[PDB]
């Protein structure tokens, strides 16, 4: 147990990828295998740590440890896994391994690329496993350069504008986060202060709770797209290589929700309990606004980006409406979206690069040359339609149940908000099938020449199937992802004071 | 010691971007033998056009001697005022300094009382004859001593800011 | 009311800098007499 | 300009001993003398009766001067480094003085469009070395 | 009869030797003095190593200084000169100019800067800025056949004369109002026995001093002279100035403003703030629109970065000076790295404008990487050193109450990220038909390599190893 796992689990990828540099061997071949082996080793170590070294029955922290790092402003190597973290950690390992696999036929650089992939890997796990607030911030901003390089080196026509908007926007958003760090770091620094575990008992005065709450909420709304702060997403998604975009719109977005769950609802209750209803309202109007603007777009990559935007309203409404299941249904939702959005962007980037046409009007009948892409695309479109069976349904269902049985509401908005939320089910197929019909159905020209038109080979097909099967497995019996008993203590603080 | 008329409560906050609460002080005001000065204090501690102690500090903490505060203007001692203009003369010298915990309007030469008050963490018999007495602490002596034992720079200020978050009147 | 409004704002916050920089960059511009003049103006006004 | 506000105590002394030139009074001698070198003291100057016009505590570090070469009021240099018939103040000592107006600025003030010292005054000090 | 000048007497010895060898020797000098001067510098550094953990003992008849804090800067300037000379050897070598008196000028300017770090005399602290400025109009114009190197002597000499004039006039006003006094410590006495302190006067001798100070380290309202000279003078002297001038000026400013200005705090704390809030804004906006490398560096690395150093001088209760020392130690390295890379690439190609750095990653990747590292560090990204510098500068400075200076600092840092990432993007590219025929003919490949590689890892390691540096920088009382 004291043999450190999380330290290894964080310093393995970047270290074992630093050997790609100073290795003159080839152009592209050996690096792919040397990276996929490291990724598989890391994932196996992750699942070994989870299986026989975790309990699911105690809401404390597990596998924790700490050291002394800078010691002036108390900032340690404090690190520990917990219930909320575990799901996102496993999902990150899984989807990033599969993204690195999907990035197989890249020979442009193929040495900086896989190393940057491993760096983003290590950074994501570092954030998701953090236990010291400043270290959480460090892991947050560590990934900001690798993603910029992956954008500006590979992907899309207008890569530059998208990349620079994304980097400037995210770096600016993190400023309010650093403001909150400086705010609650100096608040009695003799009491540990920078130990995210020992902050549960902090009793801050009024008019300061609100400022720290907002300093974190602004940064989160920057990372996790909230309506007035979403303009950056369509550009940095419609221009990214599908290999990047898989992990980008499947993990990096969910950090904005994991942080909001971990440092807002757990640390600043009376700063969050007096601000939950507006969060709920914003999420409710987002669910419909994102879809109503998705239907308007004309290049299917941006349409997929907006569909990813829309489902981020269920997470919001689950963070508000303070219940056990409303918070708990949010986690299942971030998992069942990290699957679906990632797979849909992979399919969009794989259909494209075969047709070299981005505007959804000229896409002929692609069903005739390549059937398997059509099948695995319609399947995940159905998944994104919140169709039952697949995991896109039970998440939204539990979100509804959390809102309905919420205690901080009395039947007036508890129904109108449910109504405006259910309009999403009428609205989403209108823009998903409108793409499925223009780009796949109909009989285009006699596209008989089997050139620049080949169905998915073994690698892409296996990736699709191996991401698909978890969706069914979760949507049939959704207690594989309800192994969360921290909410029974996470929603314990809030539940009696005023109002 | 004499009769008590009003009871005033003070908050105490330390930390130096902002002050976390540490406790609460409760003091009595002898409105029976020094009415004008006691009324000045009690009015400052509540409101009445904003000239109050809400957001003041203790800008001089002499260990084993005293703690002075009430400069809601400059935080340096060269500020602060009172309701009856800016200063007024001494009122009376009936009540005398006795022991741990008294209140005295920290003057700047006789007949020049102002906003600066100070509490005596120790016995001061020598001081009497030229300083007013209008209050003793009734609850919070330990917090007063904790403030008195705070760290001080060369200017005898506290190195951690010691502000008063909220101040008011709490009747019997 | 998405591209024309909030995209307009998130660009004009990054576009107004592109204009202000070059705008305030084209005052003075050599002519050491102008340098000394603008150096004296601030010294003089700061005396208040 | 003229007098401003302050606040302090005085730690009431014994009776002063004039010693034929000034007004001397001792409160606490502690450690060791000081030669004709730079010193660092803390003062709090009064008017003859009650008023206070400056105090080293009203700023940051208490000011630093030269005890031994004429750069200060003759009264002080007589009552800190030790004058004829008076023992010098120790390193951590503490004394109290009443300066007659011949060992002081004398019978003319220091004007700044308003004399910052009453013309022909004679002030008090509570000098504590450091 | 005193060893507190021996750290400078060694430098004087080396100066006399460097002047003698050209008078006596014939031609064996070119690679000989190149290391003989480094011997004098390292010997002076070893001499300064002795006086670590020493007393605040006063100087010759109480003239310049000898304490711990001043000794830190006295060593730091030596560090700058040691790193800078190998740069300003080969550059002037490949111009067919006389090299002896160039090294003599650099040595004498370093001597002036070293003496300035003390100088609690009101006269020494006037001659020493001249000993550092009189040896500056020469270097900043020491390419006579060029044309720009004359403009960046006219609009440097005129400015540095006017400013030193204003400063010495403020000094004269102080000497007057102070009843007659020079010794820096002995002013708050003498400004009291003469009761003319709280009066007008002092209020004038404060501004007429702060302005002359600002000009020497160029905040925004007086930055006018810096962008031009840094483009007109040779790049090595640009680096030498942009490191040691700032170090010496910031070492003199804190002492000249903290020792004799106890009382006027609330009236200069504000003043410096007005500079900082401007310095970190006007020094960034223009930095965006630049196309020349030296001028963009002048804007960003000086016009701005001289902001957060000051960002604690206002908010200082002696709990912050450690953070200033640490940030200076970070800035010296994170600036000399990029200047070494720029000198190397410019010499190897023959251009300065930004649009020629394209494709440099493919031709020679080591130089591109060691330049990107320093540039990103200047940007202040977490794992690097500039991040921790700015961080510990804010964390002590938000801990001191003032709020409308940290927010502006973070915001302008985010803004500054732009041009750094712009040039970085211009490095990584492979569009063969875009790269100009400058990087296309680049025979890729001692001194400059060594300096660049030992100066760039100090821009990544200390940001993570700042624990002993911090523990060392806390013992400063001045």
């Amino acid at each position: 147990s004291y043999f450190p796992w999380l330290t290894i689990l964080v310093v393995l990828p970047i270290f074992a990828g630093s050997l790609i540099f100073f290795l003159p061997h080839k152009g592209n071949k050996i690096v792919r295998w040397y990276t996929i082996s490291i990724c598989l080793l890391e994932f196996l170590l992750m699942t070994y740590a989870f299986c026989y070294h975790f309990q699911l029955e105690d809401p404390l922290i597990q596998l924790k440890e700490d050291y002394k790092w800078i010691d002036v402003f108390d900032f340690h190597w404090r690190l520990g896994i917990d219930g909320l973290s575990l799901g996102s950690i496993l999902l990150t390992g899984f989807i990033t391994t599969l993204a690195t696999l999907a990035a197989w036929p890249i020979t442009r650089n193929s040495r900086l690329f896989y190393f940057l992939m491993l760096a983003m890997y290590s950074g994501q796990i570092g954030l998701f496993s953090s236990r010291d607030l400043l270290l959480f911030f460090i892991m947050w901003e560590l990934e900001l350069i690798p993603v910029y390089l992956l954008l500006s080196m590979w992907g899309g026509k207008r890569r530059l504008y998208s990349a620079t908007k994304f980097i400037l926007y995210t770096a600016g958003g993190s400023i309010f986060f650093l403001i909150g760090v400086l705010g609650m770091g100096l608040y009695g620094s003799n009491e540990p202060g920078l130990d995210l575990e020992r902050l549960i008992n902090q009793s801050y005065p009024a008019t300061l709770e609100i400022l720290l709450y907002f300093g974190f909420l602004i940064a989160y709304a920057v990372k996790l797209p909230i309506i007035p702060l979403h303009t950056w997403l369509p550009d940095t998604h419609g221009e990214a290589h599908y290999s990047t975009c898989m992990l980008l719109a499947g993990i990096l977005l969910k950090m904005g929700a994991y942080g909001l769950i971990r440092i807002n609802m757990e640390l600043l209750p009376h700063a969050h309990y007096l601000f939950s209803p507006w969060l709920v309202i914003i999420g409710a109007i987002q669910i419909i606004y994102a879809a109503s603007t998705s239907l308007g777009q004309r290049n299917f990559k941006k349409r997929i980006a907006y569909s990813s935007v829309s489902h981020m309203g269920f997470i919001i409404i689950g963070i508000g409406s303070i219940t056990n299941i409303g918070l708990n249904g949010a986690i299942l939702q971030i998992l069942s979206h990290g699957f679906i959005g990632a797979t849909l962007f992979f399919l969009a980037g794989t259909a494209s690069d075969r047709m070299r046409l981005v505007y959804l009007e000229e896409l002929g009948g692609i069903s005739i040359p390549m059937p398997k892409i059509f099948t695995m695309f319609s399947s995940f479109s159905m998944a994104s339609l919140a169709l039952p069976g697949m995991s896109g349904f039970v998440a939204e269902l539990v979100v509804f149940f959390g809102l309905i049985t919420s205690p901080k509401f009395l039947l007036m908005p508890k129904a109108l908000i449910t109504f405006v939320m259910a309009i999403g089910m009428i609205l989403t197929p209108i823009y998903l099938l409108s793409m499925l019909r223009q780009m796949f159905y109909g009989y285009k020209l006699f596209n008989v020449p089997n050139a620049n038109f080949v169905d998915s080979g073994p690698r892409e097909l296996f990736i699709l199937i191996c991401i698909f099967l978890p969706v069914i497995g979760i949507g049939i019996y959704p207690d594989f992802v309800l192994s969360l008993s921290v909410d029974r203590v996470e929603a314990l603080l809030s539940n009696y004071y005023p109002k | 010691q004499s009769k008590v008329t009003n009871k005033v409560y003070f908050d105490i906050n330390i930390g130096n971007p902002v002050g976390k609460n540490v406790g609460r002080i409760v003091i009595g005001l002898y409105g029976d033998d020094v009415p004008q000065t006691v009324e000045n204090f009690r009015a400052l501690c509540t409101g009445e056009k904003g000239f109050g102690y809400k957001g003041s500090s203790f800008h001089r903490v002499i260990k084993d001697f005293m703690i002075q505060g009430g400069d809601f203007d400059k935080g340096n001692g060269t500020g602060g005022k009172s309701i009856y203009g800016r200063t007024f003369k001494d009122e009376n010298f009936q009540l005398v300094h006795t022991g741990p915990g008294v209140l005295s309007m920290a003057n700047a030469g006789p007949n020049t009382n102002g906003s600066q008050f100070f509490i005596c963490t120790v016995k001061t018999p020598w001081l009497d004859g030229r300083h007013v007495v209008f209050g003793q602490v009734l609850e919070g002596m330990d917090i007063v001593r904790m403030i008195e034992s705070s760290e001080t720079d060369r200017g005898d200020r506290p190195k951690k800011k010691v502000v008063i978050s909220e101040c008011g009147e709490l009747p019997v | 009311f998405d591209k024309g409004v909030i995209d307009g704002i998130t660009n004009g916050v990054g576009l107004a800098s592109f204009c202000i920089g070059e705008e305030i960059k084209y005052v003075g511009g050599g002519r050491i007499s102008s340098y000394l003049f603008f150096f004296l103006c601030y010294v003089s006004v700061f005396l208040f | 300009a003229r007098a401003a506000l302050e606040l302090h105590r005085s730690l009431c002394p014994l009776l002063v001993s004039p010693r034929e030139l000034e007004f001397l009074q001792v409160r606490d001698p502690s450690f060791c003398s000081v030669s004709m070198v730079v010193t660092q003291i803390h003062y709090t100057a009064r008017f003859p009766d009650g008023t206070v016009f400056d105090s080293s505590y009203k700023r940051g570090r208490p000011l630093t001067m030269r005890i031994g070469a004429g750069k200060i009021l003759r009264g002080l240099q007589q009552g800190i480094g030790g004058g004829g018939g008076v023992t010098p103040m120790l390193v951590g000592g503490k004394r109290k003085l009443m300066i007659p107006p011949i060992l002081a600025y004398g019978p003319e003030p220091a004007g700044c469009f308003s004399e910052a010292v009453f013309a022909q005054a004679e002030m008090n000090f509570c000098a504590l070395a450091a | 009869n005193g060893s507190f000048i021996f750290p400078e007497c060694i430098l004087i010895f080396g100066l006399i030797l460097l002047l003698m060898i050209d008078s006596t020797s014939d031609q064996k000098d070119r690679p000989w003095f190149y290391f003989i001067s480094s011997t004098s510098l390292v010997i002076s550094i070893t001499a300064l190593l002795f006086r670590w953990r020493e007393e605040p003992i006063i100087s010759f008849s109480g003239n310049f200084q000898t304490n711990n804090f001043n000794e830190i800067f006295q060593f730091l300037i030596l560090l700058c000169s040691t790193l800078c000379i190998p740069l300003s050897v080969e550059y002037i070598e490949c111009t067919e100019m006389a090299i002896t008196e160039f090294l003599l000028f650099v040595l004498t300017a370093t001597l002036g800067g070293m003496f300035l770090c003390g100088a609690n005399d009101l006269i020494t602290i006037f001659v020493a800025p001249e000993c550092f400025s009189l040896c500056s109009y020469l270097l900043s114009g020491y390419t006579k056949r060029d044309l720009r190197s004359n403009e960046a002597t006219m609009k440097y000499l005129l400015m540095g004369g006017a400013s030193s004039s204003i400063l010495v006039h403020g000094f004269s006003w102080l000497y007057g109002s102070s009843g007659g006094e020079i010794e820096l410590q002995e002013i708050v006495n003498g400004l009291i026995n003469t009761q003319m302190y709280n009066s007008p006067g002092i209020s004038i001798a404060l501004i007429s001093i702060t302005v002359g100070l600002g000009f020497k380290l160029s905040p925004a309202p007086f930055h006018q002279w810096t962008p031009d000279v840094y483009e007109g003078s040779p790049t090595p002297v640009v680096a030498f100035l942009s490191v040691t001038s700032k170090v010496a000026a910031s070492a003199s400013a804190t002492r000249i403003l903290d020792i004799p200005f106890y009382f006027s705090s609330n009236e200069w704390h504000l003043l410096l703030e007005i500079l900082a809030i401007l310095s970190m804004i006007l020094g960034n906006l223009l930095a965006i629109t630049q196309t020349s490398m030296k001028r963009m560096l002048a804007y960003s690395s000086i016009g701005q970065i001289g902001y957060v150093i000051i960002g604690i001088i206002v908010g200082d209760s002696n709990d912050g000076y450690a953070s200033m020392i640490t940030y200076m130690l970070f800035y010296i390295s994170m600036n000399l790295g990029t200047f070494a890379c720029i000198v190397l690439f410019g010499l190897r190609t023959g251009t300065d404008n930004i649009r020629d750095y394209a494709g440099l990653y493919m031709k020679d990747p080591f130089l591109a990487l060691s330049l990107a590292l320093c540039l990103l560090s200047l940007g202040g990204l977490p794992p690097l050193a500039g991040f921790f510098g700015k961080l510990y500068l804010f964390w002590c400075g938000w801990q001191a109450g003032l709020y409308f200076l940290v927010s502006i600092g973070l915001l302008t840092s985010v803004l500054s990220i732009y041009y750094y990432l712009k040039i970085i993007k211009l490095l990584m590219t492979g569009r063969n038909q875009e790269i100009t025929p400058y990087v296309r003919n680049y025979r890729r490949s001692n001194s400059i390599e060594l300096s660049m590689t030992v100066c760039v890892i100090a821009s990544t390691i200390p940001g993570i190893s700042m624990n002993p540096i911090l523990a060392i920088a806390q013992d400063t009382l001045f």
